[PDB]
């Protein structure tokens, strides 16, 4: 997939002005609250019991930062992505055993999270590039898929 | 199906929404040309441009739908009989479709009530978007 | 959500599996392991070996589960209320999986009564297992 | 992705005996019935308002059989398949907008197809042949999207 240069512009706009900290945690939480059947990869982490409980986890928070830095790769590497994710790749594939199915819905979750933190700044024509992110990340890790 | 705290969310967070659910409905709408350009091709006769009066108008009768949904949520699938028969029967719209504008329509809730917008509530949300898609893309008549 | 006609063709085409049921989920398993080897990692427990005890013995549970569901199609939620704690709860099982189970299941179908899998009641069928994995995926209680 | 020499096998071992002629219309037909969403696409070729009226829609059987053929191209080009499928991967993409996800559900109805045909003779072995088969030319027509 290719980008235009408005649309590099709009996701390194707001990569600058995020809570990286705070906001993986935000978005793997989500994901294991709205999608339960993923708490099964997340097994180890402890109590998942309740949406408290997952947002609460220590080890949620910390893989969750772990994730969002993966994603600021990919914005270093827009021009090529499949390269840099092919340690990923072979991790959730072959390791894990993920369906790909779940990475688009990671990449939905994370959108919704830009659109929480930024209210009204998260306009139509924003998330229209970063939906074209998320999809090409998503892609990339489906390789061995 | 939906577990009684989804149906408490549901008609909740719905409530919050109150009057701006057509001005909600209609930037759904807006996004979802905008991120997913190829949902277009099922509105030839529409003017879909920035600020059309027909977008605007039908993201109105879209959020009444829903609304009425709500009130409706122990018997979906007599009270959408007439939604079902142009969207699965008429239209034939790929229910694809359905996930995309489902998706916008919570990033919308998000940016405009993310107080709100709870993991909980998008959850239920999700959940219930669903149960409304499923009805709409069947032929049970 | 189904339509009588789809009601009476999954009624129909059930009974004429009669007997068999308990073969044909088994085989069903079979085929979905080998196509599809990433679904072997939710039988840990399982010799998963070529003629397995366990597997031709949990064809049956899954053929009667079904058998159950035809009889209860008007009121699967409640019927089935115990696998769905099961497969959503405790096991946690990925929806795409069920997809997978009703492909297989409907080939199995085809191979055995080619005769009676007739495009309408195929498209009944699909629709009918669409249901089941609905309900055994949702947390409803 | 790749395949084994005893898959290369079966699928080449069924293509051999099967009724090309009225097995694509049989395909299509089904596609159409099974999921109906998928005759807006063929809303020009007339009349679709019944199983009856689809099944013996001439201008259906015409298009199956180019349908089935495309396929016979795939297991010729087994090795290389995605150069091979560019010209349709366009012409679904871009001149169509046909959702990938449309393309898996053709490949099932192709392996019920040949359990029909079949019967005992449409082993679980030679099954799991014809399903890698049908997730790769998926994939191939994907390029686009
Ligand atoms: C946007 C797609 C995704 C990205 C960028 C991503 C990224 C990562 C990263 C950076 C790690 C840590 C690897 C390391 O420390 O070496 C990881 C591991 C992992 N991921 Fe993902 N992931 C994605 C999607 C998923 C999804 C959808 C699931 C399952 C629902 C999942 C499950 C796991 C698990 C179970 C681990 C191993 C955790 C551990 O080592 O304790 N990932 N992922
Ligand atoms: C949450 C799911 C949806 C709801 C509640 C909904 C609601 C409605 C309503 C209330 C109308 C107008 C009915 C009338 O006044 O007669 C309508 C019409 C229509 N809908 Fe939807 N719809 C949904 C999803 C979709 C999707 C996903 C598509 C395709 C991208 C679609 C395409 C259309 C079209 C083409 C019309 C006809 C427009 C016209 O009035 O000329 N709908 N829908
Ligand atoms: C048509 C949908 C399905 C039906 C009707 C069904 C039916 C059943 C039944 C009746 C049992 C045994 C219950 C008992 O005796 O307590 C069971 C258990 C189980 N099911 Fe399913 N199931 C379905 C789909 C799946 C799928 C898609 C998977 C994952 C690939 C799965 C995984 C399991 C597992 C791991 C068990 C526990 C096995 C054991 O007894 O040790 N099921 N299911
Ligand atoms: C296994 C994936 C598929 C293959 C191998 C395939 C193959 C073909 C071929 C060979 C043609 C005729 C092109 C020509 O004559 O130049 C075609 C055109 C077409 N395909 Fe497909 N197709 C596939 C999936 C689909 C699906 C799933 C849909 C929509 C549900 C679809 C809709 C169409 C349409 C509308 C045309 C144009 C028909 C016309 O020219 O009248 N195709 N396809």
């Amino acid at each position: 997939v290719h980008f235009t240069a408005e649309e590099k512009a709009a996701v390194t706009s707001l990569w600058s002005k995020m809570n990286v900290e705070e906001a993986g945690g935000e978005a793997l939480g989500r994901l294991l609250v709205v999608y339960p059947w993923t708490q099964r990869f997340f097994d180890s982490f402890g109590n998942l019991s309740s949406p408290s409980a997952i947002l609460g986890n220590p080890k949620v928070k910390a893989h969750g930062k772990k994730v969002l830095t993966s994603f600021g790769d990919a914005i270093k590497n827009m021009d090529n992505l499949k390269p840099a994710f092919a340690k990923l790749s072979e991790l959730h594939c072959d390791k894990l055993h993920v369906d790909p199915e779940n990475f688009k819905l990671l990449g939905n979750v994370m959108v919704i999270i830009l659109a929480t933190h930024f209210g009204k700044e998260f306009t139509p024509e924003v998330q229209a590039a970063w939906q074209k992110l998320v999809s090409a990340v998503a892609i990339a890790l489906a390789h061995k898929y | 199906v939906l577990s009684p705290a989804d149906k408490t969310n549901v008609k909740a967070a719905w409530g919050k929404v109150g009057a701006h659910a057509g001005e909600y409905g209609a930037e759904a709408l807006e996004r979802m040309f905008l991120s997913f350009p190829t949902t277009k091709t099922y509105f030839p006769h529409f003017d879909l441009s920035h600020g059309s009066a027909q977008v605007k108008g039908h993201g109105k009768k879209v959020a009444d739908a829903l609304t009425n949904a709500v009130a409706h949520v122990d018997d979906m699938p007599n009270a959408l009989s007439a939604l079902s028969d142009l969207h699965a029967h008429k239209l034939r719209v790929d229910p694809v479709n359905f996930k995309l504008l489902s998706h916008c329509l919570l990033v919308t809730l998000a940016a405009h009530l993310p107080a709100e917008f709870t993991p909980a509530v998008h959850a239920s949300l999700d959940k219930f978007l669903a149960s409304v898609s499923t009805v709409l893309t069947s032929k049970y008549r």
